[PDB]
Order: structure tokens, then C-alpha cells, then sequence
RNA sequence: GUUGACCUCGGAUCAGGUAGGAGGACCCGCUGAACUUAAGCAUAUCAAUAAGCGGAGGAAAAGAAACCAACAGGGAUUGCCCUAGUAACGGCGAGUGAAGCGGCAACAGCUCAAAUUUGAAAGCUGGCUUCGGCCCGCGUUGUAAUUUGGAGAGGAUGCUUUGGGCGAGGCUCCUUCUGAGUUCCCUGGAACGGGACGCCACAGAGGGUGAGAGCCCCGUAUAGUUGGAAGCCAAGCCUGUGUAAAGCUCCUUCGACGAGUCGAGUAGUUUGGGAAUGCUGCUCAAAAUGGGAGGUAAAUUUCUUCUAAAGCUAAAUACCGGCCAGAGACCGAUAGCGCACAAGUAGAGUGAUCGAAAGAUGAAAAGCACUUUGAAAAGAGGGUUAAAUAGCACGUGAAAUUGUUGAAAGGGAAGCGCUUGUGACCAGACUUGCGCCCGGCGGAUCAUCCGGUGUUCUCACCGGUGCACUCCGCCGGGCUCAGGCCA
RNA sequence: CCGGGACCGAGGACCGCGCUCUGCAAGGAUGCUGGCGUAAUGGUCACCAGCGACCCGUCUUGAAACACGGACCAAGGAGUCAAGGUUUUGCGCGAGUGUUUGGGUGUAAAACCCGCACGCGUAAUGAAAGUGAACGUAGGUGAGAGCUUCGGCGCAUCAUCGA
RNA sequence: AGACUAAUCGAACCAUCUAGUAGCUGGUUACCGCCGAAGUUUCCCUCAGGAUAGCAGUGUCGACCUUCAGUUUUAUGAGGU
RNA sequence: GCGUGAGCCCGGGUCGAACGGCCUCUAGUGCAGAUCUUGGUGGUAGUAGCAAAUACUUCAAUGAGAACUUGAAGGACCGAAGUGGGGAAAGGUUCCAUGUGAACAGCGGUUGGACAUGGGUUAGUCGAUCCUAAGCCAUAGGGAAGUUCCGUUUCAAAGGGGC
RNA sequence: AAACUUUCAACAACGGAUCUCUUGGUUCUGGCAUCGAUGAAGAACGCAGCGAAAUGCGAUAAGUAAUGUGAAUUGCAGAAAAUCAUCGAAUCUUUGAACGCACAUUGCGCCCGCCGGUAUUCCGGCGGGCAUGCCUGUUCGAGCGUCAU
């Protein structure tokens, strides 16, 4: 509160008293009468720097960095160590980039929990499903008094195409601990990178897989990046003859002896 | 008190500037209260678009004389010209300005151009409908795919001028015969000795008597 | 997931109406299941807890103990139970307060009030789930 | 001559009405500081702010140009972004500081004075009235119709225009109704914990229930549905009718337009406004293509742009003051509002005012019957509870400080560092493990071969074979190797 | 050249210098033996003993000060936030760059998408009117990393003479 | 008598402006590692304070260029203790 | 037990419902001081002290308990400008009866202006009420931006008697 | 050697820190526009079977009517719903802008009507009224301000 700590008309008493020049609360008949009434280190009075509500709460980032970090996220997400790494159960996945017929899910095939639970359980999003549910804990903070109660893993993300496949797989798909949707059309990298660790488990649709290219072909200003380096085999560029015939002799070993 | 080689600061707030601040934490509370009351006017004006038409207009200064853009309304001569009655363009989905004037045919022109594709595109439903006007549409061509934003349908087609085009050569026009900085110079300078040659020229004549 | 904004998951309004209900919402609070026979006879599944039910006790220490249900006290969210009792220290006899949900209703008290209720329940659960097998 | 008019001015507890106070977060005005900054201080700054006064609403205010501009011209008001920390102001110091254009949100236009209805005050308040009208009064010192500069008035001219009633159907509103375990085993006082087996999910938000409950209960999702009131919109229908009123196309002519007002001088204040930006006081005091403005004072000549001195008007904008509601990377009883509690309370002051402290037994009072000692408070037994060292001085229960018990030291402080000693009390390490021979026991693979799979394509696995001078394991004996502490 | 004593044993296959060369005292300790195998070694605490040892914080040239604050304990208690500026990090794009005033959209204060204008940059200079950047392969000289066909080509940057 | 004006008088009390300003006093909260000062110059209504240069740290970059030096030697000037 | 250290981990006891490690993000994030704030608690210390107003004593009753309860007796003081009997202001139930654990009566307490449960204030003649005083507030008017100031009979058409 | 002081440990005190909790704050966002002479906000005094306070209410007083729900309230007692929700009908003491004049007084008046005491006049009981500024209208008036007979 913007007057908490200074609703009081104390004022201090001077030296020649033996007290501290503190503000004091003045009158008399009660406990209040001659408390120190205005510093921070004083009971009831003001804290240091209150906090206001013109603090920067909000961070503006450029489109382009964040289109970079989304196609970042998503490539990463098609690499199995990445996966584990993450904490994903995908040792039963048939794919990493997980496609699913859009078939099985367009339209009301999905619209019930019951059959989308079924359907995750048949392309082996069962144990990761299976992991969100058995981790359910509660929160070790005072969040539980402030609404953030329970605390879980999180599941495969499911992404669609609204054009092609409807919103029915929303409703299907929403009650299932941990399991959450996107469109392919508008993928947020809170959830591409939770907690900012990359490797999200992703099952995508035939018509969101399809869609993507022209999603990223249709972003006006962003063109995918240019790496820094073409080859990420260290050991195959190190090892290769342009470079080993060039070398000259090693000067010494990974174990050097004591001479003296 | 400075120190080192700063910007001098003029940071004004030795004013009370905490009693004034404005934050913005309700802009998307905000925008969802306007396309809540968007969608409302849109639905009570059910089949009609939801803005008025409006002219092509030139901004003023020297500055922006280049771009075109949306006016406030059509003029009185405009209105005329394209054959609707006054008291009756405000009725039918057309802005009306009457301070606004024509100085100059091309302006005039194309709004009435404009007006006139408006009313052609106009589709008028009769007051009561077992007893239509022959000034509206009977009921035949009431059926057609309509738009119901005007400042898209009807928007400014270009701003500005193209910038570039392409001419065949020995069509090259021949330039201003001292140069265009030269012809630059003697504009300037016969501005700036208007007056002076005009008194000394008087002057001369009346010299005689 | 709620959805609507009228509703509210907010632990602290929660509790606070829970805990400030008035008598007609606490009736209401203090509902308990039917009995497997009853739930199959009237196609109710439960009811708020009125005096003179006959329930089975569930839950607690005092389980499979079954008795009349002779006080409703809803100022303290309990029902007192006939010959669900306890002994003080001088050996006067005092109830032993159960909460509604820790009971099952195995006869109900029936007037055409507590009837009425029963049809309105058992013509909506089953007008719902027609709409939902259409 | 008196009465009778009308003009002013009065009476009445005459008939009918209206205002005050509250609230004042936001809004419209008035009035109006100083602290402070300038490293002093007076102009300046704080600030056209605080305090004081008057007046409204859900918004207020502003508002349809006596505008901006100087362009190829824009076009009521308001607000955001930008213009722009710019033009400018400033002991030109400290410091201050707009506007036009441009993008957007939202868009809405209007009515009076100034005219003769003059072939008819056609207008209005109040009372009575069957509803047709009547009467009084207001009003010609002007109430209606027409007109508001975008014009209009007057004429031509031929086209064109209009009033009422339903109303399916839809959106609202109130109301009835909502899926699934309390199945088995263990712990526990109590499962809401653990294990096993199931179910619902457009509902795995939240809360309660004797401990972490989707399925025990309230609720939660979804569009539906039971009954009802009728609030809105509305496709389309039904039906009057051109005396009257209304628009357009052309036109000689006419074409009213706000005065102690504009403007000027001076004074004060204010502004970025600088030979004077607005406002106000005083003095002077207009005009009719006139007048204002066109950011340097003046005369002269042009040009541009509007049309003051009368008035109304949604929206986009401010505000959490009021009434509701939803939330949070907020605080968690010295925190968070002064107040989580009979808190603006108890208490203080003559008064204006000042203004606290203070949450938690237990799932359930089951809040300790009874015996005994005591004058009593209480104690000792006993009882309740999962628990009483949870007993209304009640969850946990730190330190300061204190009592008892045990050990120790002490010839005018004590504490502390390095180093032994004594006494007390302790953590480790060890109590084996490797191999190799000689016996016993058990088993079936141990090599090889065949077939089938896998895979790193030559390396394995699985079956069939093997079948005891193999292989593995466990005992008994001997030997080897290493392995603790101090020397 | 012979003795007597003390402290120490870092490293961990070979590799090397070498010598008195079947080996060695030569690029760092091994061999043999005994007692005990537990409070024995060792740790902790209390006390005695030898030596040492002024009360902390602060201002100050100088504090143990006859300088000030501090009886004790628990909890609270002091470089924060915003705007603007600057330099240096890390990123994205790059002669451009910046979505988020606004609009579209949404699983609804999130995420996603869109563009006109605008800001900064791309040109300076003068009070202003105004004018406004190639003689050269965008110059010559001396250096200059790195390449080089070994003759010179010469980045950044510095000094210098010019345009 | 600068007396008295509610224990308050060389300008009462209450609330607010107000968290008034202070070049002045006091305080300013875990550890380890590396580097490591100044009380001097010039200007200031400057003398208990600032700015300025110096001393210090950190971050770099450059070919770290074959140069640099609180030193000696040799050759050659100046000085008035 | 580990770490140079801030600290970290474990054993035992108490206790009763939530909590921690790792990588990022975030801040109202680390106390011995500020004559610091609030609260609690010490030595001093069973210490200073409880000494103005002349003063108590005997027997009995009551009671667990009697110097400060009561009865009787004695001895004393106030000595009619009283330590007497009634009032004004002020207080508000302190008045009366009954009962009484704790707290208060700076010793005690059976007693009390304390605590608890019940009662108690009767007016034509006593006061208020009526009158006017100093003075205050309206009105008519006049000031003031206004809250309001003056004004009290003043530049006012301001009433009461009968048939 | 005890006592005393100090140190160390166990238990017991004193005190209320720590941990955990939270029907409370704080901040943001969304919806809405509704006080009063038809007497508001605020104040006082009263009202329950057993209440001091808080909450609620006004002599119809811990509330009445009406609607909905459908069996309680609860500390005890009692009885045949409810300390329920909703809320359109009422009641609403003394006050307060506060309005007959006053008020530091439960003070002093006037008018109308009714009911009693022999009563238009006095007394008593009851009910309804009596403020100011201003507007419109009504009626009664004033003025050689003025017009005709
Ligand atoms: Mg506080
Ligand atoms: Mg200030
Ligand atoms: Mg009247
Ligand atoms: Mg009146
Ligand atoms: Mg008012
Ligand atoms: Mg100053
Ligand atoms: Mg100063
Ligand atoms: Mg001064
Ligand atoms: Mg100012
Ligand atoms: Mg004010
Ligand atoms: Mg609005
Ligand atoms: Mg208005
Ligand atoms: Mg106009
Ligand atoms: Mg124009
Ligand atoms: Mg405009
Ligand atoms: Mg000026
Ligand atoms: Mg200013
Ligand atoms: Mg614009
Ligand atoms: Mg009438
Ligand atoms: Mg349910
Ligand atoms: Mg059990
Ligand atoms: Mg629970
Ligand atoms: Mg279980
Ligand atoms: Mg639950
Ligand atoms: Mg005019
Ligand atoms: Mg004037
Ligand atoms: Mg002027
Ligand atoms: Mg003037
Ligand atoms: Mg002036
Ligand atoms: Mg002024
Ligand atoms: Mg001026
Ligand atoms: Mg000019
Ligand atoms: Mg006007
Ligand atoms: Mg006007
Ligand atoms: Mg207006
Ligand atoms: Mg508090
Ligand atoms: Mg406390
Ligand atoms: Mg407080
Ligand atoms: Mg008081
Ligand atoms: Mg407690
Ligand atoms: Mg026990
Ligand atoms: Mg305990
Ligand atoms: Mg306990
Ligand atoms: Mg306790
Ligand atoms: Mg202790
Ligand atoms: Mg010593
Ligand atoms: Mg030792
Ligand atoms: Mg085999
Ligand atoms: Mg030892
Ligand atoms: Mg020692
Ligand atoms: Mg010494
Ligand atoms: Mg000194
Ligand atoms: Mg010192
Ligand atoms: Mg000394
Ligand atoms: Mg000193
Ligand atoms: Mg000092
Ligand atoms: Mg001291
Ligand atoms: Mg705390
Ligand atoms: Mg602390
Ligand atoms: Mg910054
Ligand atoms: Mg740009
Ligand atoms: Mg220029
Ligand atoms: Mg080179
Ligand atoms: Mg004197
Ligand atoms: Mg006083
Ligand atoms: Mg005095
Ligand atoms: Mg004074
Ligand atoms: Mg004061
Ligand atoms: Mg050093
Ligand atoms: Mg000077
Ligand atoms: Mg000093
Ligand atoms: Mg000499
Ligand atoms: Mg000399
Ligand atoms: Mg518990
Ligand atoms: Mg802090
Ligand atoms: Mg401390
Ligand atoms: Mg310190
Ligand atoms: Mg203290
Ligand atoms: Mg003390
Ligand atoms: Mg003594
Ligand atoms: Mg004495
Ligand atoms: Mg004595
Ligand atoms: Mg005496
Ligand atoms: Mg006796
Ligand atoms: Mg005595
Ligand atoms: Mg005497
Ligand atoms: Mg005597
Ligand atoms: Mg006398
Ligand atoms: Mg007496
Ligand atoms: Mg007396
Ligand atoms: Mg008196
Ligand atoms: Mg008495
Ligand atoms: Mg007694
Ligand atoms: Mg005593
Ligand atoms: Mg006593
Ligand atoms: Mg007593
Ligand atoms: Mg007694
Ligand atoms: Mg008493
Ligand atoms: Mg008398
Ligand atoms: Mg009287
Ligand atoms: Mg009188
Ligand atoms: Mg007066
Ligand atoms: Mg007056
Ligand atoms: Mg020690
Ligand atoms: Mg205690
Ligand atoms: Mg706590
Ligand atoms: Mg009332
Ligand atoms: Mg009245
Ligand atoms: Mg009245
Ligand atoms: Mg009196
Ligand atoms: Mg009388
Ligand atoms: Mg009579
Ligand atoms: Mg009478
Ligand atoms: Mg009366
Ligand atoms: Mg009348
Ligand atoms: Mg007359």
C-alpha cells in the first residue's frame, strides 16, 4: 500500500532525552504512545523502497529471436537424446518425429478422453501419460496458499491443424494429466522449451506435419537461420584425411613422464 | 553534480511525478472490451457494413503532399455530382463533410468516381417489404456476397505514386535548357527580387514626371 | 478445468463459503450417497441427509454401525446417529457427531416434499443421459 | 364621479412544485502556499501543486471552426503513439516546454436571434369534462409553423417521397437436472497413505470429509433440457393515402446573420508564446465585403482562411471512491491495511485529534467421574485421548534468565591461541578377500557340430547334440598374494 | 677417504641420461622382524601446566584508552525501483532495424500473426538564406598480421602528404 | 517580567505539506581468491565540500613490434649551491 | 563425517504434515553494533525503602488464619475558621441488604468506596421551567469568489381589540 | 572439606522465537451507475425466555408480510421448521440538511378536528398540521404609476 507505514503524525523528539531521534508516535494511554513509528527497522512502520507497480514486469523481445528460438525448440525436438535428456518417456515410441494419421484424430474420432487416452496409449505416449500421472506432488512453498497447489511432470504435446483436423481433439485431449495441444499454426515455445530445457515430446498430426513448411514459409521478415558451421561431426572434420594428412607429428602424449 | 563526460541530464521529474503515472496493465483487458463492443455494433447493424464511407483525400503540407489517405466526408459538389441527395448519403452508409471543398477537378473527379461505384455496389432493402419503392432493390439482386467493412472494401488503392516506370529510350524528355540547378537559382532568386525590380521599375516609369 | 468466469477456484473464497454457508446451502452440503438398493429403485445416486434417515455408518472408527439418524446439527457439519454414542467422564451418555459423507442412506424418511425431490433427480439423470447416448 | 381596466409592488399554514445535506477516487471552476532546487538568495523552481471554497455525473468536461494551414490543401470534440525534450521560455542559471501535420481508437449531427400567419395565436399552463369539447389564465413588449449561411426566401419545372398493426424466428431473463469405487490387503485413532484390481473424463478447477480423494459430498465440463415471465431484435406479412407535407433540377432577383461585444491602451496574473499566449480589473470604444486570425512592434498594398460576442449533443478518455466478480512468481500474525479477533474498538486528551495489544487444545470436549489430604487454591491416585510434558497459563516450544541433580576449577577477574598430560566419552579400521593344488557333494553346460533369430556381417543368443582326463557352484585341508595400529 | 646423528620417502608399468655393465646407490623406499588387533593409535570435551594473549565497532596522523555506542537475548533492520544517458558483455537481423499505439486471433492479461505510419541509422555544414561530399584500380609515403607464383599483395590500426 | 495564553511561550496546541533539506554525526548484514591506494596539481563565497589531473581495478586489443630501463660507461652541454 | 571457510551431511532425543537435491528464473535474500525498533529477561536485590498528621491496651466472639473485623472496658485526639452536621461544581451507583475464592486495599485482612447477587431516589408549595443582565444567534438589508461577515431595529407595507 | 562463584551436561522453569497453517490484507483486471424534504449519511436510546459486546432490528423492535426451499434451531429451555435464501408489501422510537419557536430544558407555543370534565374561551386524552428561499397559478389588496367614463 502506497501509505502503509505512514499513517501516523509521529514526529521525532529531538536529543536531550536518552532515546533514539527516531520518529515516535506521540499521546498517551496506550501501548502505541512514544513507539517508533516511520523506518524501515521500525515495528509497523514503512518498508525500505516500497515496491511499486511501475517495476518492468513485462520483456520485449524481438519477433525474429523468438521465431529463431521457436524453430530451435522444434528441431530439437526431433532428437531422441534430447528426449530423454528432458525426462520423456520415449523408449516405446515407434518415431521421434511422432506423426500420427490425421485421420485417427480428425473430426470426432478423438473428441472423447476415453479414445484419446486409447490412441495415445496405442502410438506409445502411454508410459510418458502413465510418468505425469504418478508424479503428482504437493508444493513445498506457500504456493499452496496462493493457488500453485500441486506440482507434475509434463506429457507429450499434441500438434494439430485446425483446418484440417478440427478443435474436437482439443475437448478429447484436455482432462488427460500433463497432455497439452497447439495449433501448428501458433506454437509457443513455453511449451516447445518448458522451464527453458529443450527436447519436448511431441506427437504431431499428418495435416500439422503437412502444414508446417507453409506455416514458416508464410512469416513475413523471418527466413530459417543460417548455421555458423556446416558439419556438427567434430570427430568426422578432425578425423577426415584433408585435415590428418596436413598435420604435422605429435609433439607428445595424453600422459607426459617425469624427466626430472 | 556531473563527474565525466556524460550527456547533461534533463531528466524531468522534479515534479511530484509519481502522483501521474500511468501503467498499462489493462491494454488486452482493454482491447477485449473493444472487439466485445465491435462485434456488438457489427451484429446491430446487421447487414450493413460497419463504418461510412469515406473520400480519397491529399494530406496538406509539403511534407506528406506525396500520400493520399481517408478523408472525414464528401462534399456537397461530389454528392451533386454523383446524383445522391444530400439528406439522403447519410442514410445509406456515405460520410458527409460539408466544410469540406473541391479546388480542384482531379479530387473532385475521382470521389465522384468513388461515390459512384458505391452506389452501384449498393444493394437498398425497401422500408416495407410488401410494398417496395422503385429506388430500391426488388428482391432479386437482394441476394449477393456482401462486405461489411468499408475501410478494406473501399480502402485506398495507392497512397503514393509509383515509384518506379519504365519509358522507351529517344523518349527521354530534354532536360530545362540552363540545367535544373540553374533553373533552381534564377526561380530562387527572381522570388527572392520580386518586389526590389517591381519598385525600381515604377520608379523608372515615373521618373519622367 | 473450470472455464466459466463465474466460477471461482479460489481456496481462500472456498473455505470462506463453506465454512459461512447459511443453513439452506448447508443442507445441501450435508448430502449422502444411497444405498446400493435405493440408488437401483429410484435412480438417485444422493441426497441431502434429513432427520429420521436410516443410515449405515462407512467411514471412521464406528463403521458398519447402522441407526436412525435423530439430529441434523448443521451449525457443526455433523448428524447424530441412534446408539452412536459416547460416555463422558461421569458416564452421561452424549452423541458422537458424524459427518453426512461418511454414511450411506439405507432407508429413506419419504413424504411427498422428500419424493418430489427424488422424481426431479431421476428425471433429469435420465433426460441426460438420453441427450448423451443420442 | 365611483367603480372598472393595466402597470408595478405586496399578503396568504392559498393549489401544485422545487433547493439545501451526504459523497467528492475520477470531473468543472475559484482561491492558493511554503518546505525544496538553484550547492547562498530575491526572479525563477517546487507549482498554475498541497491546504481552503463552490458545483455535477456515470462518466464529467469538450465539441460541430470567427480552426489548422500556406499544401496537389486538410476539415466538430476526445484519447493513445509520434511530433519532441523539439520551436520557444529561463539571474538564457537552475530549470521549464507546447502545437500543426502523420498513424490509430471512436465517429454525429444539429437549433435558436435576426422575416408579417396577418385570409384569421394557427401556440402553451391549470380546472372541468365523456372524449365532443368547455372555462380561466399565459401570450401580440410575440406563443406555434418556416429559416440557421452547409444556406435559404421567392419563382418555374417534371419526377419522386410519407401513416398505422401484427409478426414467425432468434437473442435475453427466472427456474428443474447432470460421470465414475467408497472393492480386497497392510499401517493408522481415523486412509484421503502404500499395494492389487476397476471405472468416468467436453468433468484430473476448487473445497469439505478424522492424513495427499477425478469416482464419499458440494461443486467442476458441455450444450442441452423441465416449467414460466414476458424484456429486446427481427425475415415477412396485413392495411390507410396525398387536401397536406417532403426531396431533387434550373433561375433574374433578394439574401435579415448575436455590442460596453470585438478591438485598442494600461495594470495584475498566467503561458513555451518571445514590443505582451489566455484570463480579469479600469479607460476608450467599432464596422459593414465588414470582422477575426495568419506566432516581431508600425504605415501602406495584396492574398489566404474562417464567420465571434446565443444553445444542445453517443462513443472512443479518467477513476477500484461506491456495489459486485475474477485473479497474482505479493505478505504470512513485529509481516500484510492502524484493524485476520466485540478495531477506528479498549484507552489518552478540554478539544481538534491520537490510537494499540490481541490468531492455532483436540478428529471429536471425549474439557478429567470417583477416592484421598487440604480452610481453600490445589496436590496425590484414578479417568479421557493416538497423545495430557495436547488440561481453556492449552500445536511446536529457541535464546536471554532461573531451580535441582552430577562433574570440575578458584591466593586481587574471566574468557582465548600453540603444545602436551590426566579423566570422561567416542568415530573409524579389523574380525577377510583373492588366486593355485588335493578330496567330498550337487547340477547340467564345457568344447564341437546342426537349425532358427539378432547384430557392430562377424560377433552372439535361443533350441537340438554333448553326457564326464569337461564346466559351474558349495563345503573340508594345504599353499600363495594383499590387507589394520604402533614400532 | 672413513665414521656418528637428525628430519624427510613426493611419484607409481617401460621409456631417459648414465655407470664400477649377467647387474647398479643411474629420471623420488624398499627388504627383514616384533608386539597389539583394541579405545592400543586417533578424535571430542573438562581441567591443570609452559609460553603467548588489552574491548569490540567507529572517527582518526595516532585507540586498550581517562574518546563515543554497547546490561543481556529473540525477531525486524539500511545502495531499491522507474525514466533517461553512457561504456563494456551475450544475442538477432543488418543498410537497414524495431510485431505488441493499433488490428487479427486465441485453449483468453499468455502464445501466435499483420501492416500504414513513425523513431533511430543511411550526410554534413552554417546564425541563416542556403549549399551539399571520387583526378587516381577511392590517392601517395613508412610500418604492418596473414597469404604469396617468393617477384610482392598487403587487413585492422598508427604516423604523414594530398584530394 | 518577554510575563501569561490548560505542567507547552522571544510566537500555544492539533493535523497536513512532509519520508521537508543537511557539504554534518551515527549505522550499513556470508566466505574465500587475486590486484591494490590517497591525503598531492589546477579551478571553485573553495578552507569539515566538490570538479580536474595523478595514484587503483577491471575488460580488452595490437606483430608483445625486438623493443623498453628511477642503472652504469663513453662523448658532449647547462648551473652559481 | 566432509569443506581453508561461509556452510553441508549423518547419529540420538523431541515432535507432528509437509519438504528437499539438480539447471535455469526471481527478490522485501545473509546483522553485534545505528543513545537502532518491538517484545522478553538479568545483576543491582530480598537491596533503597514502606519514619508528617501525639496511641494504643485488656477480655470475649468470629474465623484455617486477627495489631489494623466486631462487642464491652480503658486510654487518647479532632476541640465548633472541627477529623462535626449539610450543600454548589465534579463524579455516577461509590448508597442499602446479603455473600465472598482469586485480583486490588505498596503489611495482613474474617474487613472494604473491592468482587458477586438483589434492592433503593415518590413534590401544585424545594429547584429547573417564567424574567431579564453582561452577552450570543436570527430577521430586513448590506458586504464577501465562497465557507460566511456585519447587522439586532437598523433606508422593512413587520401588529392587536371589540361587535 | 562444605558454602559461594564460574564452566559443562540432564531434567524442570521463564518466555514466546522457529516450523507449519490462514473465513485477513495488498495489488491488478472485468462488469455496473443506484443517496437525500416520499427525510439521506451520521448520532442517541431501546428491542431476545435466559445478552454485556459485535451483528440484526425499531414499541409490528434479535423482527412482520410475501415468494422459494423443504425439517430444523441448538449453550440450556421450549415448540410445532429455519439466527434459511429471496425480497416487489409494511413497520420504522429521539434525532440529524432537520422544518412551530427552542434545546446545556425530554422546555414553551399556536391552528384544525374528535372524546370527556357544566365549556368557542379553562383543563385532560387522541389525531392531523404550523421552517426558509424561489417558480407557476389562485385570491385578497396598495400606490394621483397611470387609462376611459
Ligand atoms: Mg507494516
Ligand atoms: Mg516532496
Ligand atoms: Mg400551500
Ligand atoms: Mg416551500
Ligand atoms: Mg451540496
Ligand atoms: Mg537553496
Ligand atoms: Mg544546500
Ligand atoms: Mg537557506
Ligand atoms: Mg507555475
Ligand atoms: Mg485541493
Ligand atoms: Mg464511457
Ligand atoms: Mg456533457
Ligand atoms: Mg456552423
Ligand atoms: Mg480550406
Ligand atoms: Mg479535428
Ligand atoms: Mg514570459
Ligand atoms: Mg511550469
Ligand atoms: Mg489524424
Ligand atoms: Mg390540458
Ligand atoms: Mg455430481
Ligand atoms: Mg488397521
Ligand atoms: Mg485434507
Ligand atoms: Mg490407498
Ligand atoms: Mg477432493
Ligand atoms: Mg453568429
Ligand atoms: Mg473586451
Ligand atoms: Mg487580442
Ligand atoms: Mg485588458
Ligand atoms: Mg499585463
Ligand atoms: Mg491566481
Ligand atoms: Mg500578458
Ligand atoms: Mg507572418
Ligand atoms: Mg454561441
Ligand atoms: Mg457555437
Ligand atoms: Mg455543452
Ligand atoms: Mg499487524
Ligand atoms: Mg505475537
Ligand atoms: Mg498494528
Ligand atoms: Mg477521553
Ligand atoms: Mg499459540
Ligand atoms: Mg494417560
Ligand atoms: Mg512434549
Ligand atoms: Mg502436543
Ligand atoms: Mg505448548
Ligand atoms: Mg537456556
Ligand atoms: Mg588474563
Ligand atoms: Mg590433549
Ligand atoms: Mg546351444
Ligand atoms: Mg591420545
Ligand atoms: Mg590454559
Ligand atoms: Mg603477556
Ligand atoms: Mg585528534
Ligand atoms: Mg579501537
Ligand atoms: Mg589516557
Ligand atoms: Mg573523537
Ligand atoms: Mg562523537
Ligand atoms: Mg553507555
Ligand atoms: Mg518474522
Ligand atoms: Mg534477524
Ligand atoms: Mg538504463
Ligand atoms: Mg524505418
Ligand atoms: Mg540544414
Ligand atoms: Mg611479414
Ligand atoms: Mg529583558
Ligand atoms: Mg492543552
Ligand atoms: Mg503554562
Ligand atoms: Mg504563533
Ligand atoms: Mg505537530
Ligand atoms: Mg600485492
Ligand atoms: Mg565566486
Ligand atoms: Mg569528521
Ligand atoms: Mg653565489
Ligand atoms: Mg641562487
Ligand atoms: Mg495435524
Ligand atoms: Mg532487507
Ligand atoms: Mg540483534
Ligand atoms: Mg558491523
Ligand atoms: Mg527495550
Ligand atoms: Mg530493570
Ligand atoms: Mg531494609
Ligand atoms: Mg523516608
Ligand atoms: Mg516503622
Ligand atoms: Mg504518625
Ligand atoms: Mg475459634
Ligand atoms: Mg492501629
Ligand atoms: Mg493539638
Ligand atoms: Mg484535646
Ligand atoms: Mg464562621
Ligand atoms: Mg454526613
Ligand atoms: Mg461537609
Ligand atoms: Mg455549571
Ligand atoms: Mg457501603
Ligand atoms: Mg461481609
Ligand atoms: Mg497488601
Ligand atoms: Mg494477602
Ligand atoms: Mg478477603
Ligand atoms: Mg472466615
Ligand atoms: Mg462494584
Ligand atoms: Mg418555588
Ligand atoms: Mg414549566
Ligand atoms: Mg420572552
Ligand atoms: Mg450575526
Ligand atoms: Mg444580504
Ligand atoms: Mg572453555
Ligand atoms: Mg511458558
Ligand atoms: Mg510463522
Ligand atoms: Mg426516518
Ligand atoms: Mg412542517
Ligand atoms: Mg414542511
Ligand atoms: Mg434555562
Ligand atoms: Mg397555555
Ligand atoms: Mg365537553
Ligand atoms: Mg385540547
Ligand atoms: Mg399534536
Ligand atoms: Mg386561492
Ligand atoms: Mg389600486
Amino acid at each position: 500500500s502506497e501509505k502503509a507505514g505512514h499513517q501516523t503524525s509521529a514526529e521525532s523528539w529531538g536529543t536531550g532525552r536518552a532515546v533514539a531521534r527516531i520518529p515516535r508516535v506521540s499521546g498517551g494511554g496506550t501501548h502505541r504512545a512514544g513507539q517508533g513509528a516511520f523506518g524501515n527497522m521500525c515495528r509497523s512502520g514503512r518498508m525500505f523502497a516500497p515496491t511499486k507497480i511501475w517495476r518492468k514486469w513485462h520483456v520485449k523481445i524481438n519477433q525474429g529471436q523468438k521465431r529463431f528460438a521457436t524453430a530451435s525448440a522444434l528441431a530439437a525436438s526431433a532428437v531422441a537424446p534430447l528426449l530423454m535428456a528432458r525426462g520423456h518417456q520415449v523408449s516405446t515410441v515407434p518415431e521421434v518425429p511422432l506423426v500420427v494419421d490425421s485421420a485417427a484424430v480428425a473430426g470426432d474420432a478423438v473428441a472423447k478422453t476415453a479414445a484419446a487416452y486409447k490412441l495415445l496409449k496405442a502410438i506409445g505416449a502411454g508410459p510418458d501419460v502413465e510418468k505425469v500421472k504418478k508424479s503428482k506432488k504437493l508444493r513445498a512453498g506457500k504456493g499452496k496458499m496462493r493457488g500453485r497447489r500441486h506440482r507434475q511432470r509434463r506429457g507429450p504435446l499434441i500438434v494439430y491443424s485446425p483446418e484440417h483436423d478440427g478443435k474436437e481433439l482439443v475437448k478429447g485431449f484436455r482432462n488427460i494429466p500433463g497432455v497439452e495441444t497447439c495449433p501448428v499454426d501458433a506454437l509457443n515455445l513455453l511449451q516447445l522449451a518448458p522451464g527453458g530445457h529443450l527436447g519436448r515430446f511431441i506427437v504431431w498430426t499428418s495435416a500439422a506435419i503437412k502444414q508446417l513448411d507453409a506455416v514458416y514459409e508464410s512469416k513475413k521478415g523471418f527466413f530459417l537461420p543460417a548455421n555458423i558451421v556446416s558439419q556438427a561431426d567434430l570427430s568426422r572434420l578432425i578425423n577426415s584425411t584433408e585435415i590428418q594428412s596436413v598435420l604435422r607429428a605429435p609433439k607428445g602424449e595424453a600422459r607426459t613422464k617425469r624427466a626430472c | 553534480a556531473i563527474k565525466h563526460n556524460q550527456q547533461i541530464p534533463n531528466n524531468h521529474f522534479r515534479k511530484h511525478w509519481q502522483r501521474r503515472v500511468r501503467c498499462h496493465f489493462d491494454q488486452p483487458g482493454k482491447k477485449v472490451t473493444r472487439r466485445l463492443a465491435r462485434r456488438a455494433k457489427a451484429a446491430a447493424l446487421a447487414p450493413r457494413p460497419v463504418d461510412k464511407l469515406r473520400p480519397i483525400v491529399r494530406c496538406p503540407t509539403v511534407k506528406y503532399n506525396r500520400r493520399t489517405r481517408l478523408g472525414r466526408g464528401f462534399t456537397l459538389e461530389e454528392l451533386k455530382a454523383a446524383g445522391i441527395p444530400r439528406l439522403l448519403a447519410p442514410t445509406i452508409g456515405i460520410a458527409v463533410d460539408h466544410r469540406r471543398k473541391n479546388l480542384s477537378e482531379e479530387s473532385l473527379a475521382a470521389n465522384v468516381q468513388r461515390l459512384k461505384d458505391y452506389k452501384a455496389r449498393l444493394i437498398l432493402f425497401p422500408r416495407k417489404s410488401n410494398k417496395p419503392k422503385k429506388a430500391d432493390t426488388p428482391k432479386d439482386q437482394q441476394t449477393a456476397e456482401t462486405t461489411t467493412s468499408l475501410r478494406t472494401s473501399f480502402g485506398v488503392e495507392q497512397p503514393l505514386a509509383p515509384g518506379f516506370t519504365e519509358i522507351s529510350k529517344s523518349e527521354i524528355p530534354a532536360g530545362i535548357e540552363g540545367g535544373a540547378y540553374r533553373a533552381l537559382r534564377k526561380a530562387r532568386s527572381d522570388a527572392r527580387l520580386v518586389g526590389v525590380r517591381e519598385k525600381r521599375a515604377k520608379e523608372k516609369a515615373e521618373a519622367e514626371a | 478445468m473450470k472455464v466459466r468466469p463465474t466460477v471461482s477456484s479460489s481456496r481462500r473464497k472456498a473455505r470462506k463459503a463453506h465454512f459461512s454457508a447459511p443453513s439452506s446451502v448447508r443442507r445441501v452440503i450435508m448430502s449422502a450417497p444411497l444405498s446400493k438398493e435405493l440408488r437401483e429403485k429410484y435412480n438417485v445416486r444422493s441426497i441431502p441427509i434429513r432427520k429420521g434417515d436410516e443410515v449405515q455408518i462407512v467411514r471412521g472408527a464406528h463403521k458398519d454401525k447402522e441407526g436412525k439418524v435423530t439430529s441434523v446439527y448443521r451449525l457443526k457439519y455433523v448428524i447424530h446417529v441412534e446408539r452412536v454414542t459416547r460416555e463422558k467422564a461421569t458416564g452421561q451418555t452424549v452423541p458422537i457427531g458424524i459427518h453426512p459423507s461418511n454414511v450411506v442412506i439405507t432407508k429413506l424418511h419419504l413424504d411427498k416434499d422428500r419424493e418430489n425431490i427424488l422424481a426431479r433427480i431421476k428425471a433429469g439423470r435420465e433426460q441426460v443421459a438420453k441427450a448423451k447416448g443420442k
